[PDB]
C-alpha cells in the first residue's frame, strides 16, 4: 500500500486515503448525542470505563461562556483543540466584549483543524466534535470532523454503532421545536439508549449530560446531577 | 508632536428616546489654516452604529478602512449577527490601548454611537484608550464647552424627542462656532434612529453679531 | 510508481497529483453558474444526506467581496480554505489600492495562488473546482472558473461537479446573451432537476441590476416559484 | 535542518536505534570499574600502541574536572562530545553553586544529554557508555554507568565494554569484602578481572586511580607490572 | 519547503555515484579545448546548434569574469550560466574588499568552494559543467578546471567534452612549452577540427584568448580570418 | 512628547469585618479640569465572593479588568475549581509586576473572603505588593480616608473604648459618612458611591449619592 | 518507513499503539488510593547482586504532594518530570496555592501526543514518550491517582495497576479493594508483588514503596519500614 | 526599611522593622519583610517594595526547584549566587532592592548579602535598609560571637529599635528570627512603643 | 521525503555506520602520503595523481597545504571536500591566534576539526567528508608531533603511520623510536615510498627549524634526484 506515506496523496479514485480514516478513526470512538429545541440545545454522553473503575473518561467539555462541546476520538487531541478553541472563545471575549458566535467559532476552527491535512507529515486532529451553544438565535448545534467539514445540523448522534442512534433520532424530529427541558432529555436518552449492547441501563455512573440555551449557562450534570432524568424501560 | 497634522475640532452627541444623534463641523484645519474645507468627520458603518472622530484626521482614515474593513468581512458571514455597537465601542477601545501600549498611538479622539436592538448607545473612545458610556458626549473644546449645555438639559430632563435633541446639537454647534478657534461654519449633523443610520450634511449656523456694535 | 507525488511527471508529462485532484471534484455535486447581462445567476444542486441537517448546513454558495460569488464543487473544506483566503485577498486589494476589486485579478491571484500549489512535494493540490461571479457598474457580468490544476478561465455558462457531462448540454441549448437574468433564475430549476437523476434541496444566489452588486440567498420566493418547475 | 524523525517506535515496543547502539556498546573495548570503599579504579585493555602509538592519544582514560573522571566504551568520537560539554556544564556547575561537584548530579547531565538525542529530530543517540566515578564533599566513592539510552545505574563493577559480560560475572563472583583496603586488593582485582580477557599489562592494559577528591594519577607500564607480576604470582 | 538532506552520497564500493553521473553529463557535453600558452592562453569551443535557424551573436560560451578571465564550459546548459553568475559575483566581491582583479588561482578556490556544497546540502544535484578558467594574472597566464566534483587542475592543455581522450591525446603530442601566440590558436582550430561533425564553420566555434590586456572574445571576423589561412 | 498616563481619579475603599467585605466606590471619572461622566463603577464582581475595586488611570484599570476576568476564566475550567481570594491577589500581583517597566499605573483593592469565611482584603501599589488588612482605602482620596478608619476601625491611639468587632451596621454607616466627607474636602469626589458588599449567603449592591459638585 | 503522524489500519496511529508496548517491557507499579491516602509501590527489577539497589528511582516526588511511579522505557519520563515540577512550582509561584492532581495531570498529558517529523524548531520531540506512569497525590478534594497513558489518556484510578503485571495484578486488585486504608491497603498490595514474584522474595532491597498521606506530605519508606511490613507477611 | 541580620555561636538573627513607605506618605505599619523560602532558610527585603517581594518569591521558587531536583537542602551560597545572577542581568534597567540570605546550611550559618548591584558577599553581620546604618553603629557597638540567646534578643531589639527610633523612613513593629540546626523560629512581633515603655 | 532520503545517520544492525565505512574504502582508492618524525621535525612524503605531462607548476601540491608557520596538512580520499574543510580548518587555527595569541598547538586543532567532522556524521543528514586527512605540527608544550585522523572522527599520535592503499605494517618493523635522525627519516621515507620516481611522480616535504621559528620546506626538485640515487639496494 504505497498509499501509507499518506497525507499528500490521492487515491487514483477520489480518496485521500487517511483523513476519511481519521473518520474511522471517530467511528471506532465512544457513543454520544446531541439535540436542540426551540429554545435551549442539550448534549448526552455515555462514558466507557475500560479500567477498574473511574470518572469513565469525561466526555463533554466545558470551553466557554455557553458555547460547550462533547469529544468522541482521540483524548489529548481533543483537549490541544478545546485549549485552541477555549483560549479564542476567551480572546473574543476579550477583544470585542461580546459572546463569539457559534457559527465563526466552529468555522475557525474548521480552518484550524483544516491545515494538517493539507501539508506534510502532519495527521489530522482525530476527534470528531458536537459542539452545541446558544448565540443570538437559536441554539445551534455542529458536528464536525476531522475532515475539517463541519455541518449545521440538528440532532446528531456520533460514536460507536451511533447509527442506530440517528435512526431512532431521524424518526423523532416532530417532537423538537417543543418539548421542554424535562421531556427533551428523556428525549434524548432514550435516543442514546440504541447504541448500548442491548442490556439495561443508562446508569447514573456512565452518563454526562450538557444543557445550554435561554437563560442559563452551559451546565454540566455529572454522576449525581444526571439522577433526576430517570425514565424509560426499553 | 513632530508635524502640524490635519486635525478636526469636535464631534459631539446625544442620545434621545428613539436614537442618537452625533454632530461635527466639516473642518481639515493645518495648524490654524483651513486647509481642507469639504471634509467629511462622520463615518457610517453597519446599519445601527456611528462613528466620528477629533483629532488626526489621517488616523481616522486609517479607522474608517479598518472599521470598514471589518464590518464588511464579518458583514459577509451571512447568519445574522452584525456588530451592536458593543463591539465596535470595545473593539475600539483594544484598538488604542493596544496602540498606546507599544508607543505608537492613535492620536484622534472619536465618539461612537448607535441605536441596538433595545435601545441608543453613545459611547466615548479617547486617544489614550479611556473609554466609557455617557447620556450626552463631546470631544475636544466641545468637551469644555458643549458639554455644560448638554450636562444642563438633561440634568433636567433625561428624555428627549428628536427635534429637542436635533436643535441641542445644533445650538451648541452654534456655540462651538462662536467661541472654538478651529471651527469652521457648515457642519454634518447626523442621525440614528430606529430606521437606521442617516446623515444630514451639510447644514449652517444662524449667527448672531448683534452685541458687536456696541464696544467703544 | 511515478505518482503520489506532485514534484514528479509522468514519462509523458501529466501530473498525476492534479488529475487525482480532477476527479475528486466529480465525484461531487453540481453547481452551474449562468451569465446574463445583468449578471451572474449561481445554482448549487445539494444532495442532503439524513433529515438531521438543516437548511444551509453546509454552505456552498459563499460570497467573498460583498459582490463575487463561491460556487464550489469539491472538498468543502479546501473550498472553504480558499473561500476565505480570497476573502483575505479581496481585503489586501481594498485595502491597499482603495479601489473595489476586479474579478479577472481575483481569478488570477486565486488561480496563481492554487496553482502555485501544486509545484511542490511538501504539499498536496486542492481538491475543489469553484467558480466567481460579479459586476461593477462598468465591468460586465465577469464570473471565472479554476480547477484544481490552477487554470482559471473566463466562461458564460459553466458547471461543474458529477453531471456537468449532463449539464453543459442545457446551458449551451439557453438562450445565453440577452435575458434579464429573473427568468434564468427561474430556468436554473430546469438545469438542476434535469441533472439530478435519483433530496435535490437546491439553492440559488445571484448578483444583479436587482442586487447593485451584491449577494442574496434568492430573496426566498423562488424557492416556491421555480420548485414549480416539477414535472417537466 | 534535517527532521526525520529517527529514533521511532517499531512494533513490540521495541526502540530499534537504541538497541543498534547496544551493539555500538558490545563492539568497543573492555572498560571496568571498582569502587573500592576508599578509592575508586579504571581499566580498559588498549590495543598495539606500543608498535607505534602514542600513550598520550590513546586515552579511553579522561578527566572531567578533578575528581569525576570516565572510561567511554564505544564509538570512541562520539564520546569526545560527551566529554566536552561534560566539562563545560561541569564548569559551570562550579559557577553557580561552587562545589566539588558531585558525581550523581553529572552523570544525570550526561543521562539526560543522552536522552535528549533520542528525543530530537535526526541526530542518532551515542553509542557510548560511560563509567562516572569520582567523590563527593564527604568521601562516598560513588560510581555510576550510563547507557544510550540514557539510563544511569549506581552499581559497583559495571564491567560494560566488548568482553565483559564474562567480567561483570566474574566481579560478581569475586567482589565482597576482600578489597576494602587501601589499593592493593582492589587494583589486583581490576587487573586480575582484565587479565581474564586478554594478555599482559606490559602492552595492553592501562589504569586510573583517585584517593579522596586529589591525585588523579595514571599507571605508566613500568608500575603496572609490580601488579601484574604479584597476580601471575597468586 | 527545502529538504536538508544530500542526495548525493556514497556507494557501496566507496565512491560518489552522483559524480561520475556529473563527469558522464560532461563528457556527453560539446568538445572544449584550452591551451595555456607562454604569452597568454587560448579557449576554443564549438557552438553547434539544431539548425541554422539561431542567432549566433545572442549566446555566448567565452565570457569573461569582469577583469581578465574568462571560462568556457562542457555539459549542461544553465547549470553554467548559474557559475558565471556565481563567480562574477565572487570577483566582486574580491575586488571590493581588496582593490585588484582577482588573482585567477583565488577564483578557481572560490569557485570550487561553490561547486563543492552542491555535492551536499539539501536535495540538490551537482552541476555536471565542469568548466575551464583562464587568466593572465601578473607575470605568467594561468588556466585551471574546476570539475563538478570541486577539484582543480593547472597545466599546459586540455580537451572535455566529446571524445576529449583523442583531444588529450592530441594535445600531448602538439605541444610546446615556447608555442605563443595564433599557433596555438591554429592547433586550438585544428583540435576542434579533428571531429566537428562537419565542415568547420566559423558561426559554429568562438575562440577567446588572454593577451595579456584582458580576457576578450574574438569577432567572428577574426576567427574566419584563420579559417580563411587553415 | 506623548506622556501616556492622566490620572482619571476616583477613591476605592474595601473594609473586612469577621463574615463580609464592604467594597466601596465612588462614580466620577474625570481628569484636568473637566469632568466625563457620573456613572461608572470601580467595584468590579469577579467572582461570587471576590470583588475589586480598581482606581487610577481608567483605561488601564479596565483593561487590567478585563485581563483578571479573562484569566479568572482561564483558570476555572483548567482545574475546575474557581479561584480563591488570596490566589486571586498572587496572580494579579505578578500580573502588575509583569508589565513592570511600562507600568500599570493603577491602585486596586481586592475585597472579598476567605476559605473558612472570615474577610480579607488586598492593597496594591502599581506594581504589585500585597498585603491583607482589615481597610486601606486608595487611589485619589487615599491619604483622606486612612486615618479615620484607621481610628474607627483599627482603634490605634485610642485607650479602653472597649472596642467591639465590626458588623454590617457600624461599618455600613461608617463608610457613607468618611465618601461624604471627601467628598467635600477631596476634588475628585463622586458623586454616588455604588458599596460593592460581600457576604456569606452572596452579595448586593447599595448606592446612593454624594456631594454633587 | 512511513513517518510518525500517520494512521493505522487497525484505527489509531501507529506510534501511540507502538508506545502501549514498552509498558510490558519494564517493571511493575502498582498504586492504591484509599480514603486517607494513597499508597504506591513498584518492584525496580535488580539486575545483577554486585551492586547498590537503592539508586533505581522509579518513585519520584513531583512536589511534597504528589508523587508519581513510572515504568516502561525508564528515564525517557525526566523532561515530563522535569516539566510536572516546573508547572507545579510556576503555579505555587503564580497562584501561591497548593495544586490538584488533574492540573499536574493536565500538563503532563498535553506534553504526550505532542511530537512530530516536521514541525517547529529541533527541540520537540520525535517519538512519544514510551512512559506510562500515574500521580499519587493528595489534595483538597481527596486523595486520588491519576493513570496516564502515552497517548496522553489520563483517568481517574483508585487502583490501577501497570507494567508487564497489567493483567494478573490488575485482576487480582480487581477483587482486593473496596473499603479504606487502616493501614492495611499497604501490606495487601505488596502481597500482590508477593504474588507477581519475578526474581527474588520481595524484601527491602527490590521493592520501593511511598505512601502520601493527608496528614504528611509524602513518605518513601526507608528500608527498615519496609522490612518491617515484610516481616508482618 | 531597616533589617538586620548577624550570626553567632547559635545560628543568626534575621530582624527588620514592619513600615513600607511611599515617598512621604506610608502604607502599611505591619509588613512581613523577612520571605520564608523553606524551613531552613530566610530572606529579607530592602526597598521596591514589588521587586524585592518578586526577587525572593522566584528565589523560592528556584531553591524548591533545587530541593526537587538534587534532592539536597540548598546551599545558601547558592541561593545567593543565583539570585545574583538573575538580578545581575537585570542591572541598570531601575530595579532597586537588597537582602540577606541567611539560613543553615551544612557548613555554616551563611548570611549572604545581595543587592540590586549584585554584590554577593559573605559577613559575619549586616543591617541593609533606608536608614540603617544607625543600626550599624548600635548593633557593632554590643556584638560579638560569644554571646549567648537572649542579650542577642536584646541586641537586635535595642539595634533596631534606635534604628526605627531615629530614621523617619521606618517603625512600625519588630520581628526577630534566630535561626539554626532546625530551621527559623518565630520569637517577637513587638511593636516600638511597648519596647519604649519597656525600656524607658 | 522520507522515500528519498539516504538516511546516512543510521546506525547498521550490526551497530556500524554505514556511510562512514563507506569512507574508510574511499581512502583504499587514492591515497598515499606517509608521515615520519624524529627527534628533529616531521615529514610527509606524498605522491601525485599519474604519469600526465600537461601539468604546468603548483605552487605548493594538490596535497601538503600549509596552516600556520608551524603546523602543516595532507590529504587522503576525495580532494573536493577536505580543501573546504582545510580552508575551515585554518580559520579555526587563527582564531586560536585571536583568542589567545599563541600559535595554536596541534592537538586543539586537531580537537576542533575532528568535532566539526563528527558533527557532520552526528546530523544534518549529510554524507560525510570522505578524507582520512592528517597533520604536522609542533608547539612549545610537546616535541615535534604528528597526528592523524579519519571520516569516523577519532584521531591519535599516529608517529609513522601512512594512509591509503598498501597498509604501513612494514614500518611497524623499522622505526626506532627512541631517535630517528631526519636524514635517515628521508631514508626511510624513500624506502616505503620506493616500495609502494622523482619529483614528477613523489612530493615529499620536511619540516624544520632554525633559531626557534618552524621552516616548512617542499624539498624542491634537485633534493628528490640526490635521495632518489641514495639507495644502490634497499
Amino acid at each position: 500500500n504505497q498509499y501509507d506515506n499518506d497525507v499528500t496523496v490521492w487515491s487514483p479514485q477520489g480518496r485521500i486515503h487517511q483523513i476519511e480514516y481519521a473518520m474511522e478513526a471517530v467511528k471506532q470512538g465512544s457513543a454520544t448525542v446531541g439535540l436542540k429545541s426551540k429554545t435551549h440545545a442539550v448534549l448526552v454522553a455515555l462514558k466507557r470505563a475500560q479500567s477498574e473503575l473511574a470518572a469513565h473518561q469525561k466526555k463533554i467539555l466545558h470551553v466557554d461562556n455557553h458555547i460547550g462541546i462533547s469529544i468522541a476520538g482521540l483524548t489529548a487531541d481533543a483537549r490541544l483543540l478545546c485549549n485552541f478553541m477555549r483560549q479564542e472563545c476567551l480572546d473574543s471575549r476579550f477583544v470585542f466584549d461580546r459572546p463569539l458566535p457559534v457559527s465563526r467559532l466552529v468555522s475557525l476552527i474548521g480552518s484550524k483543524t483544516q491545515i494538517p491535512t493539507q501539508r506534510y507529515g502532519r495527521r489530522p486532529y482525530g476527534v470528531g466534535l458536537l459542539i452545541a451553544g446558544y448565540d443570538d438565535m437559536g441554539p445551534h448545534i455542529f458536528q464536525t470532523c476531522p475532515s475539517a467539514n463541519y455541518f449545521d445540523c440538528r440532532a446528531m448522534s456520533i460514536g460507536a454503532r451511533s447509527q442506530s442512534a440517528r435512526t431512532y433520532l431521524e424518526r423523532h424530529m416532530s417532537e423538537f421545536m417543543e418539548c421542554n427541558l424535562d421531556e427533551l432529555v428523556k428525549h434524548g436518552l432514550r435516543a442514546l439508549r440504541e447504541t448500548l449492547p442491548a442490556e439495561q441501563d443508562l446508569t447514573t455512573k456512565n452518563v454526562s449530560i450538557g444543557i445550554v440555551g435561554k437563560d442559563l449557562e452551559f451546565t454540566i450534570y455529572d454522576d449525581d446531577d444526571v439522577s433526576p432524568f430517570l425514565d424509560g424501560l426499553e | 508632536t513632530q508635524n502640524p497634522m490635519v486635525t478636526g475640532t469636535s464631534v459631539l452627541g446625544v442620545k434621545f428616546e428613539g436614537g442618537v444623534v452625533i454632530a461635527a463641523d466639516m473642518l481639515g484645519s493645518y495648524g490654524s489654516l483651513a486647509r481642507f474645507r469639504n471634509i467629511s468627520r462622520i463615518m457610517r458603518v453597519n446599519n445601527s452604529t456611528m462613528l466620528g472622530a477629533s483629532g488626526d484626521y489621517a488616523d481616522f482614515q486609517y479607522l474608517k478602512q479598518v472599521l470598514g474593513q471589518m464590518v464588511i468581512d464579518e458583514e459577509l458571514l451571512g447568519d445574522g449577527h452584525s456588530y451592536s455597537p458593543r463591539a465596535i465601542h470595545s473593539w475600539l477601545t483594544r484598538a488604542m490601548y493596544s496602540r498606546r501600549s507599544k508607543m505608537n498611538p492613535l492620536w484622534n479622539t472619536m465618539v461612537i454611537g448607535g441605536y441596538a436592538d433595545g435601545e441608543s448607545f453613545l459611547g466615548y473612545v479617547d486617544m489614550l484608550g479611556v473609554a466609557y458610556e455617557a447620556p450626552s458626549l463631546a470631544t475636544g473644546y466641545g468637551a469644555y464647552l458643549a458639554q455644560p449645555l448638554l450636562r444642563e438639559v438633561l440634568e433636567k430632563q433625561p428624555v428627549l424627542s428628536q427635534t429637542e435633541a436635533r436643535d441641542l446639537v445644533e445650538r451648541c454647534m452654534r456655540v462651538l462656532y462662536y467661541r472654538d478657534a478651529r471651527s469652521y461654519n457648515r457642519f454634518q449633523i447626523a442621525t440614528v434612529t430606529e430606521k437606521g443610520v442617516e446623515i444630514e450634511g451639510p447644514l449652517s449656523t444662524e449667527t448672531n453679531w448683534d452685541i458687536a456694535h456696541m464696544i467703544s | 510508481g511515478y505518482d503520489l507525488s506532485a514534484s514528479t511527471f509522468s514519462p509523458d508529462g501529466r501530473v498525476f497529483q492534479v488529475e487525482y485532484a480532477m476527479k475528486a471534484v466529480e465525484n461531487s455535486s453540481t453547481a452551474i453558474g449562468i451569465r446574463c447581462k445583468d449578471g451572474v445567476v449561481f445554482g448549487v444542486e445539494k444532495l442532503v444526506l439524513s433529515k438531521l441537517y438543516e437548511e444551509g448546513s453546509n454552505k456552498r454558495l459563499f460570497n467573498v467581496d460583498r459582490h463575487v460569488g463561491m460556487a464550489v464543487a469539491g472538498l468543502l473544506a479546501d473550498a472553504r480554505s480558499l473561500a476565505d483566503i480570497a476573502r483575505e485577498e479581496a481585503s489586501n486589494f481594498r485595502s491597499n489600492f482603495g479601489y473595489n476589486i476586479p474579478l479577472k485579478h481575483l481569478a488570477d491571484r486565486v488561480a496563481m495562488y492554487v496553482h502555485a500549489y501544486t509545484l511542490y512535494s511538501a504539499v498536496r493540490p486542492f481538491g475543489c473546482s469553484f467558480m466567481l461571479g460579479s459586476y461593477s457598474v462598468n465591468d460586465g457580468a465577469q464570473l471565472y472558473m479554476i480547477d484544481p490544476s490552477g487554470v482559471s478561465y473566463g466562461y458564460w455558462g459553466c458547471a461543474i461537479g458529477k453531471a456537468r457531462q449532463a449539464a453543459k448540454t442545457e446551458i449551451e441549448k439557453l438562450q445565453m446573451k440577452e435575458m434579464t437574468c429573473r427568468d434564468i433564475v427561474k430556468e436554473v430549476a430546469k438545469i438542476i432537476y434535469i441533472v439530478h437523476d435519483e433530496a435535490f434541496e437546491l439553492e440559488l444566489s445571484w448578483v444583479g441590476e436587482l442586487t447593485n452588486g451584491r449577494h442574496e440567498i434568492v430573496p426566498k420566493d423562488i424557492r416556491e416559484e421555480a420548485e414549480k418547475y416539477a414535472k417537466e | 535542518s534535517y527532521d526525520r524523525a529517527i529514533t521511532v517506535f517499531s512494533p513490540d515496543g521495541h526502540l530499534f536505534q537504541v538497541e543498534y547502539a547496544q551493539e555500538a556498546v558490545k563492539k568497543g573495548s573492555t572498560a571496568v570499574g571498582v569502587r573500592g570503599r576508599d578509592i575508586v579504579v579504571l581499566g580498559v585493555e588498549k590495543a598495539s600502541v606500543a608498535k607505534l602509538q602514542d600513550e598520550r592519544t590513546v586515552r579511553k582514560i579522561c578527566a572531567l574536572d578533578d575528581n569525576v573522571c570516565m572510561a567511554f566504551a564505544g564509538l570512541t568520537a562520539d564520546a569526545r562530545i560527551v566529554i566536552n560539554r561534560a566539562r563545560v556544564e561541569c564548569q559551570s556547575h562550579r559557577l553557580t553553586v561552587e562545589d566539588p561537584v558531585t558525581v550523581e548530579y553529572i552523570t544525570r547531565y550526561i543521562a539526560s544529554l543522552k536522552q535528549r538525542y533520542t528525543q530530537s529530530n535526526g541526530r542518532r543517540p551515542f553509542g557510548i557508555s560511560a563509567l562516572i566515578v569520582g567523590f563527593d564533599f564527604d568521601g562516598t566513592p560513588r560510581l555510576y554507568q550510563t547507557d544510550p539510552s540514557g539510563t544511569y545505574h549506581a552499581w559497583k563493577a559495571n564491567a560494560i565494554g566488548r568482553g565483559a559480560k564474562s567480567v561483570r560475572e566474574f566481579l560478581e563472583k569475586n567482589y565482597t569484602d576482600d578489597a576494602i583496603e587501601t589499593d592493593d586488593l582492589t587494583i589486583k582485582l581490576v587487573i586480575k578481572a582484565l587479565l581474564e580477557v586478554v594478555e599482559s599489562g606490559g602492552k595492553n592494559i592501562e589504569l586510573a586511580v583517585m584517593r579522596r577528591d586529589q591525585s588523579l594519577k595514571i599507571l605508566n607500564p613500568e608500575e603496572i607490572e609490580k601488579y601484574v607480576a604479584e597476580i601471575e604470582k597468586e | 519547503r527545502g529538504y536538508s538532506f544530500s542526495l548525493t552520497t556514497f556507494s557501496p564500493s566507496g565512491k560518489l555515484v552522483q559524480i561520475e553521473y556529473a563527469l558522464a553529463a560532461v563528457a556527453g557535453g560539446a568538445p572544449s579545448v584550452g591551451i595555456k600558452a607562454a604569452n597568454g592562453v587560448v579557449l576554443a569551443t564549438e557552438k553547434k546548434q539544431k539548425s541554422i535557424l539561431y542567432d549566433e551573436r545572442s549566446v555566448h560560451k567565452v565570457e569573461p569574469i569582469t577583469k581578465h578571465i574568462g571560462l568556457v564550459y562542457s555539459g549542461m546548459g544553465p547549470d553554467y550560466r548559474v557559475l558565471v553568475h556565481r563567480a562574477r559575483k565572487l570577483a566582486q566581491q574580491y575586488y571590493l574588499v581588496y582593490q585588484e582583479p582577482i588573482p585567477t588561482a583565488q577564483l578557481v578556490q572560490r569557485v570550487a568552494s561553490v561547486m563543492q556544497e552542491y555535492t551536499q546540502s539539501g536535495g540538490v544535484r551537482p552541476f555536471g559543467v565542469s568548466l575551464l578558467i583562464c587568466g593572465w594574472n601578473e607575470g605568467r597566464p594561468y588556466l585551471f578546471q574546476s570539475d563538478p566534483s570541486g577539484a582543480y587542475f593547472a597545466w599546459k592543455a586540455t580537451a572535455m567534452g566529446k571524445n576529449y581522450v583523442n583531444g588529450k591525446t592530441f594535445l600531448e603530442k602538439r605541444y610546446n612549452e615556447d608555442l605563443e601566440l595564433e599557433d596555438a590558436i591554429h592547433t586550438a582550430i585544428l583540435t576542434l577540427k579533428e571531429s566537428f561533425e562537419g565542415q568547420m564553420t566559423e558561426d559554429n566555434i568562438e575562440v577567446g584568448i588572454c593577451n595579456e590586456a584582458g580576457f576578450r572574445r574574438l569577432t567572428p571576423t577574426e576567427v574566419k580570418d584563420y579559417l580563411a589561412a587553415i | 512628547r506623548f506622556s501616556p498616563y492622566v490620572f482619571n481619579g476616583g477613591t476605592i475603599l474595601a473594609i473586612a469585618g469577621e463574615d463580609f467585605a464592604i467594597v466601596a466606590s465612588d462614580t466620577r471619572l474625570s481628569e484636568g479640569f473637566s469632568i466625563h461622566t457620573r456613572d461608572s463603577p470601580k467595584c468590579y464582581k469577579l467572582t461570587d465572593k471576590t470583588v475589586i475595586g480598581c482606581s487610577g488611570f481608567h483605561g488601564d484599570c479596565l483593561t487590567l479588568t478585563k485581563i483578571i476576568e479573562a484569566r479568572l476564566k482561564m483558570y476555572k475550567h483548567s482545574n475546575n475549581k474557581a479561584m480563591t481570594t488570596g490566589a486571586i491577589a498572587a496572580m494579579l500581583s505578578t500580573i502588575l509586576y509583569s508589565r513592570r517597566f511600562f507600568p500599570y499605573y493603577v491602585y486596586n483593592i481586592i475585597g472579598g473572603l476567605d476559605e473558612e469565611g472570615k474577610g480579607a482584603v488586598y492593597s496594591f501599589d502599581p506594581v504589585g505588593s500585597y498585603q491583607r488588612d482589615s481597610f486601606k482605602a486608595g487611589g485619589s482620596a487615599s491619604a483622606m480616608l486612612q486615618p479615620l478608619l484607621d481610628n474607627q476601625v483599627g482603634f490605634k491611639n485610642m485607650q479602653n473604648v472597649e472596642h467591639v468587632p465590626l458588623s454590617l451596621d457600624r461599618a455600613m454607616r461608617l463608610v457613607k459618612d468618611v465618601f461624604i466627607s471627601a467628598a467635600e474636602r477631596d476634588v475628585y469626589t463622586g458623586d454616588a458611591l455604588r458599596i460593592c458588599i460581600v457576604t456569606k449567603e452572596g452579595i448586593r449592591e447599595e448606592t446612593v449619592s454624594l456631594r454633587k459638585d | 518507513d512511513r513517518g510518525v503522524n500517520t494512521f493505522s489500519p487497525e484505527g489509531r496511529l501507529f506510534q501511540v499503539e507502538y508506545a502501549i508496548e514498552a509498558i510490558k517491557l519494564g517493571s511493575t507499579a502498582i498504586g492504591i488510593q484509599t480514603s486517607e491516602g494513597v499508597c504506591l509501590a513498584v518492584e525496580k527489577r535488580i539486575t545483577s547482586p554486585l551492586m547498590e539497589p537503592s539508586s533505581i528511582e522509579k518513585i519520584v516526588e513531583i512536589d511534597a504532594h504528589i508523587g508519581c511511579a513510572m515504568s516502561g522505557l525508564i528515564a525517557d519520563a525526566k523532561t515530563l518530570i522535569d516539566k510536572a515540577r516546573v508547572e507545579t512550582q510556576n503555579h505555587w509561584f503564580t497562584y501561591n496555592e497548593t495544586m490538584t492532581v488533574e492540573s499536574v495531570t493536565q500538563a503532563v498529558s498535553n506534553l504526550a501526543l505532542q511530537f512530530g517529523e516536521e514541525d517547529a524548531d529541533p527541540g520537540a520531540m520525535s517519538r512519544p514518550f514510551g512512559v506510562a506512569l500515574l500521580f499519587g497525590g493528595v489534595d483538597e478534594k481527596g486523595p486520588q491517582l491519576f493513570h496516564m497513558d502515552p497517548s496522553g489518556t489520563f483517568v481517574q484510578c483508585d487502583a490501577r495497576a501497570i507494567g508487564s503485571a497489567s493483567e494478573g495484578a490488575q485482576s487480582s486488585l480487581q477483587e482486593v479493594y473496596h473499603k479504606s486504608m487502616t493501614l492495611k491497603e499497604a501490606i495487601k498490595s505488596s502481597l500482590i508483588i508477593l504474588k507477581q514474584v519475578m526474581e527474588e522474595k520481595l524484601n527491602a532491597t527490590n521493592i520501593e514503596l511511598a505512601t502520601v498521606q493527608p496528614g504528611q506530605n509524602f513518605h518513601m519508606f526507608t528500608k527498615e519500614e519496609l522490612e518491617e511490613v515484610i516481616k508482618d507477611i | 526599611t531597616t533589617t538586620l541580620a548577624f550570626k553567632f555561636r547559635h545560628g543568626v538573627i534575621v530582624a527588620a522593622d514592619s513600615r513600607a513607605t511611599a515617598g512621604a506618605y506610608i502604607a502599611s505599619q505591619t509588613v512581613k519583610k523577612v520571605i520564608e523560602i523553606n524551613p531552613y532558610l530566610l530572606g529579607t527585603m530592602a526597598g521596591g517594595a514589588a521587586d524585592c517581594s518578586f526577587w525572593e518569591r522566584l528565589l523560592a521558587r528556584q531553591c524548591r526547584i533545587y530541593e526537587l531536583r538534587n534532592k539536597e537542602r540548598i546551599s545558601v551560597a547558592a541561593a545567593s549566587k543565583l539570585l545574583a545572577n538573575m538580578v545581575y542581568q537585570y542591572k541598570g534597567m531601575g530595579l532597586s532592592m537588597g537582602t540577606m540570605i541567611c539560613g543553615w546550611d551544612k557548613r555554616g550559618p551563611g548570611l549572604y548579602y545581595v543587592d540590586s548591584e549584585g554584590n554577593r558577599i559573605s559577613g559575619a553581620t549586616f543591617s541593609v535598609g533606608s536608614g540603617s546604618v544607625y543600626a550599624y553603629g548600635v548593633m557593632d557597638r554590643g556584638y560579638s560571637y560569644d554571646l549567648e540567646v537572649e542579650q542577642a534578643y536584646d541586641l537586635a531589639r535595642r539595634a533596631i529599635y534606635q534604628a526605627t527610633y531615629r530614621d523617619a523612613y521606618s517603625g512600625g513593629a519588630v520581628n526577630l528570627y534566630h535561626v539554626r540546626e532546625d530551621g527559623w523560629i518565630r520569637v517577637s512581633s513587638d511593636n516600638v512603643a511597648d519596647l519604649h515603655e519597656k525600656y524607658s | 521525503s522520507r522515500r528519498y532520503d539516504s538516511r546516512t545517520t543510521i546506525f547498521s544492525p550490526e551497530g556500524r555506520l554505514y556511510q562512514v565505512e563507506y569512507a574508510m574504502e574511499a581512502i583504499g582508492h587514492a591515497g598515499t602520503c606517509l608521515g615520519i618524525l624524529a627527534n628533529d621535525g616531521v615529514l610527509l612524503a606524498a605522491e601525485r595523481r599519474n604519469i600526465h605531462k600537461l601539468l604546468d607548476e603548483v605552487f605548493f601540491s594538490e596535497k601538503i597545504y600549509k596552516l600556520n608557520e608551524d603546523m602543516a596538512c595532507s590529504v587522503a580520499g576525495i580532494t573536493s571536500d577536505a580543501n573546504v574543510l582545510t580552508n575551515e580548518l585554518r580559520l579555526i587555527a587563527q582564531r586560536y591566534l585571536l583568542q589567545y595569541q599563541e600559535p595554536i598547538p596541534c592537538e586543539q586543532l586537531v580537537t576542533a576539526l575532528c568535532d566539526i567532522k563528527q558533527a557532520y556524521t552526528q546530523f544534518g543528514g549529510k554524507r560525510p567528508f570522505g578524507v582520512s586527512l592528517l597533520y604536522i605540527g609542533w608547539d612549545k608544550h610537546y616535541g615535534f608531533q604528528l597526528y592523524q585522523s579519519d571520516p569516523s572522527g577519532n584521531y591519535g599520535g599516529w608517529k609513522a603511520t601512512c594512509i591509503g592503499n598498501n597498509s604501513v605494517s612494514m614500518l611497524k618493523q623499522d622505526y626506532k623510536e627512541g631517535e630517528m635522525t631526519l636524514k635517515s627519516a628521508l631514508a626511510l621515507a624513500i624506502k616505503v615510498l620506493n616500495k609502494t620516481l622523482s619529483a614528477e611522480k613523489v612530493e615529499i616535504a620536511t619540516l624544520t627549524r632554525e633559531n626557534g621559528k618552524t621552516v616548512i620546506r617542499v624539498l624542491k626538485q634537485k633534493e628528490v634526484e640526490q635521495l632518489i640515487k641514495k639507495h644502490e639496494e634497499e
